[PDB]
RNA sequence: CUCGGUGAAAUUAUAGUACCUGUGAAGAUGCAGGUUACCCGCGACAGGACGGAAAGACCCCGUGGAGCUUUACUGCAGCCU
RNA sequence: AACAGUGGUAGGAGAGCGUUCUAAGGGCUGUGAAGCCAGACCGGAAGGACUGGUGGAGCGCUUAGAAGUGAGAAUGCCGGUA
RNA sequence: GUGGGUAGGGGUGAAAUGCCAAUCGAACCUGGAGAUAGCUGGUUCUCUCCGAAAUAGCUUUAGGGCUAGCCUCAAGGUAAG
RNA sequence: GAGCUGUAAGCAAGCUUUGAUCCGGAGAUUUCCGAAUGGGGAAACCCACCACUCGUAAUGGAGUGGUAUCCAUAUCUGAAUUCAUAGGAUAUGAGAAGGCAGACCCGGGGAACUGAAACAUCUAAGUACCCGGAGGAAGAGAAAGCAAAUGCGAUUCCCUGAGUAGCGGCGAGCGAAACGGGAUCAGCCCAAACCAAGAGGCUUGCCUCUUGGGGUUGUAGGACACUCUGUAGGAGUUACAAAGGAACGAGGUAGAUGAAGAGGUCUGGAAAGGCCCGCCAUAGGAGGUAACAGCCCUGUAGUCAAAACUUCGUUCUCUCCUGAGUGGAUCCUGAGUACGGCGGAACACGUGAAAUUCCGUCGGAAUCCGGGAGGACCAUCUCCCAAGGCUAAAUACUCCCUAGUGACCGAUAGUGAACCAGUACCGUGAGGGAAAGGUGAAAAGCACCCCGGAAGGGGAGUGAAAGAGAUCCUGAAACCGUGUGCCUACAAGUAGUCAGAGCCCGUUAACGGGUGAUGGCGUGCCUUUUGUAGAAUGAACCGGCGAGUUACGAUCUCGUGCAAGGUU
């Protein structure tokens, strides 16, 4: 939902796994990563934005 | 460079990977260090006035530095290498064991 | 450019002026009063805020194409005849403004 | 010119590259019909290859240029007032 | 299926081939990549494989994207050699 | 002979437009500059569908151009041709 | 922190844990030429004078420093000429000079080709170019503004307005601005009245000049008077006065530390590759390492570090400093100015209906009961107060330095230049201006033998490979050769094609391959043309390179989203 630092940190050095906030969320970003995995946070921030 | 002359040393690769042998040259400038009795080379040398008679000369012949790992004091097995400072001077150190290499 | 023949538009006469202080206004007709419910003050703000209108210009002109159906004082800057007819036949206020 | 030494060039679509009469962008080694001709050079000669060389100087065209002229036009310097 | 059509310059229209790079996916490759050489293979064309030799480290394929994307002529330019 | 002077819309000329670095009806170099070129040359893979024109009018126009004519593609009208 | 004395091998002689080489900060030295400056000069040379120093008995010789011009300031002399002044002399000056980054900026001067399908107004274009001046930015800037609202409030730049308004041989073309939305924001100091003090002309209580105070503007402000009020809180070296110091913090200019596999096994010259197993990860950036490495090395993430110089910020210090009201007696509020005529230029605006801005020339105001502007002009109204100055930021650009990036190039490309390139070479000169990358992982760079004067070669050895042996990866084509399966010395040839024996082969196995006696048919390719085998054009051959692109607008088709709305 809000920029987590631990998660970032610790997700950066693995190959294909990118962590983006509610608002970073772009096509090619989920297009391009198999899986998506959203947080209740993030889907209610995500929710208020495009409905 | 993580080893210098002195230094008893593994082959971690190569013809002599395996091989254990004193460094008996480093050159800094190429990354090179020459260890005894690996990488033997049959050099042809014409009759010179320093060297009279010729001939072909079985000699060392430098390998890349990358491609040797000092020995852990303790174990005996190929270690990579940290830096403490003991008595205000920097002391290279096996990371395998912790004891000092030099 | 005709080759030397003497071009189209040089052969034609240059005709009128453009007037300096030429009002030009974001006319509203009849059927778009219509999405108002009876009882709205149909203001310039309000056509432009609901986006009825896209821009103000001189001022809203209410034009008397279509139908209305609605009890509403229409506030505008000018009305045309039947427009300030049809307001005022359907129950409503057409007022200058 | 012959032998020994050294060794360029212009040119050149590929060529196993006859002659006659004809034909054809109207003057053909190369097309047609005939006539003649074993294969490869060397010394010579220039009739042809519309031979080579140089995107014809002539001529015309370009609303191309340049130099020159004058009572062409429009200007400017200088000079006079 | 039937019927009809399919010469073509300028030129309009359509469908494709191949080249380099990128993305994603999926592969190949020191048990030998690209390139190069050869062959009597395949496709309607552009073209594409397979096998062997040379080579000695890179390269296809699929889908989409982007172009310094294709040469036989320019008295073209540079090189080489007649 | 040596040392000097004159410089390009200029110099110099016992005058030929002669000469000014193998350049002269206006030197050479660099730049404006990829000047402009209605002119000539060139313009690179394939197959299929269709397929002209070399005319009229006007044009400082006549080997250029424009509009019309003739070709092509699409969408309509539909069955006028 | 263990090697080092560069390219660059090599012998030589040495240095280095008593810390070298090496890296960074600050110093020292720094020939001669060059602005070049003692004078001269054909740059890198020559010749001086004056001090002091070395040397000689002395001359000759040598060393160090000073000695250009202009300008500023001061002092001393002071011509014709009386006083003077000009001029001269001397001293003090981190005063100027010259260069460049081929960029950006502001000025002075300023083309033409070209476009207008010719051409002169016009365009190209105030471009190129030359010249002057800069600065890190410059220029502009605090309303004699924009405008026409119950307004705005310095300038600059971006979006938009708008290819509009307009300008225009009303041709080709040229082309705004304000409003609106943003970036950034900051305002100030004088001149004058007047006051005080001093100076020199006494013009003789007047005037002029120089310092300090005072003062700073528009439904006017200030002087001047009034009563207030402050003289140290506030401000500050980026304008608003201008120097300096300390401390603290964060950067820069060297560095330090830094996790995890030689895992096993398989090919192999070598393993970073395959297969089967681990592990680290705030580190799976990157480069290297004998083939492709997060775990081999240098590193990377993270965390640290500076004696010295340096940048920024902060705080203190330091330095500097009253700002409000009420009155209209007078006084002040930028003069050869504004403005006008004439001639030009700049304004998008070409003399036009031509406001506005600037230059030359001549004429020439008002001065608060005043002046300017609102696109001729007048009136009214509205807005403003010129002829003085300063001012950061948002903006432009990149020779450089640091870090990084690319559906950018990969040796005819990419810089002209991957290499000792602005070199070689060419030119009197300005100037023009190339070609030229690849042994190997490592020199292990072929001891030795043999032919040869050598070159070169054949062995041998090294290597995974020498047909990797020095313009040494690969190694196409043209072109040049050696060998020979088929054909060829009675033949008339765009060289093929179709028919076809014979002979020789044997494949991606196909109603195969090579050759071709003989028969039929048959005038290359391209360009340009009414028409070309053309006795029209182009190409010696082979290879490489070599031509409808991109940007911004317009329009149409197709596609997609939304739809009387769509879109920023
Ligand atoms: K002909
Ligand atoms: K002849
Ligand atoms: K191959
Ligand atoms: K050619
Ligand atoms: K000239
Ligand atoms: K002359
Ligand atoms: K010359
Ligand atoms: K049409
Ligand atoms: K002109
Ligand atoms: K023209
Ligand atoms: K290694
Ligand atoms: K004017
Ligand atoms: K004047
Ligand atoms: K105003
Ligand atoms: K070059
Ligand atoms: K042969
Ligand atoms: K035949
Ligand atoms: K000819
Ligand atoms: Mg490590
Ligand atoms: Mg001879
Ligand atoms: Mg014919
Ligand atoms: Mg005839
Ligand atoms: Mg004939
Ligand atoms: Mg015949
Ligand atoms: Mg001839
Ligand atoms: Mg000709
Ligand atoms: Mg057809
Ligand atoms: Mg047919
Ligand atoms: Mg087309
Ligand atoms: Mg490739
Ligand atoms: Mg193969
Ligand atoms: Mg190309
Ligand atoms: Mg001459
Ligand atoms: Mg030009
Ligand atoms: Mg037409
Ligand atoms: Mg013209
Ligand atoms: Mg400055
Ligand atoms: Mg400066
Ligand atoms: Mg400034
Ligand atoms: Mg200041
Ligand atoms: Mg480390
Ligand atoms: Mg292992
Ligand atoms: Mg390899
Ligand atoms: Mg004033
Ligand atoms: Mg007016
Ligand atoms: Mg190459
Ligand atoms: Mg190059
Ligand atoms: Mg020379
Ligand atoms: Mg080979
Ligand atoms: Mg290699
Ligand atoms: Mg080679
Ligand atoms: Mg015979
Ligand atoms: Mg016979
Ligand atoms: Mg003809
Ligand atoms: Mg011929
Ligand atoms: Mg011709
Ligand atoms: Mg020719
Ligand atoms: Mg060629």
């Amino acid at each position: 939902a809000d920029a987590n630092e631990a998660v970032a940190l610790s997700a950066r050095n693995i190959p294909g796994v990118t962590v983006v906030e509610a608002n970073g969320i772009n096509v090619l970003d989920v297009v391009n990563h198999e899986k998506l995995l959203i947080t209740k946070a993030a889907v209610e921030k995500v929710e208020e934005v495009l409905a | 460079m993580h080893v210098k002359k002195g230094d008893k040393v593994m082959v971690i690769s190569g013809k002599d990977k395996g091989k254990q042998g004193t460094i008996l040259a480093a050159f800094p400038k190429k990354d090179r260090v020459l260890v005894e009795g690996v990488n033997m080379v049959k050099k042809h040398s014409k009759p010179t006035q320093a060297n009279p008679q010729g001939g072909i000369s079985n000699q060392e012949a430098p390998i890349h530095v990358s491609n040797v790992m000092p020995l852990d004091p303790k174990t005996g097995e190929v270690t990579r290498v940290g830096y403490k400072v003991e008595d205000g001077k920097k002391v290279r150190v096996a990371k395998k064991s912790g004891q000092v290499l030099d | 450019f005709e080759g030397g023949q003497m071009p189209l538009f040089q052969r034609l006469p240059k005709r009128g002026f453009t007037n300096i202080n030429r009002k030009e206004y974001a006319v509203v007709n009849l059927d778009k009063l219509n999405g108002f419910a009876e009882g709205t003050e149909v203001t310039p703000e309000l056509l432009l805020e609901t986006g009825v209108i896209s821009k103000l210009n001189a001022g809203v002109k209410i034009l008397g194409n279509g139908k209305l159906e609605k009890k509403l004082t229409v506030k505008a800057n000018k009305f045309s005849a039947s427009a300030k007819e049809a307001v005022e036949a359907a129950g409503g206020t057409a007022e200058v403004i």
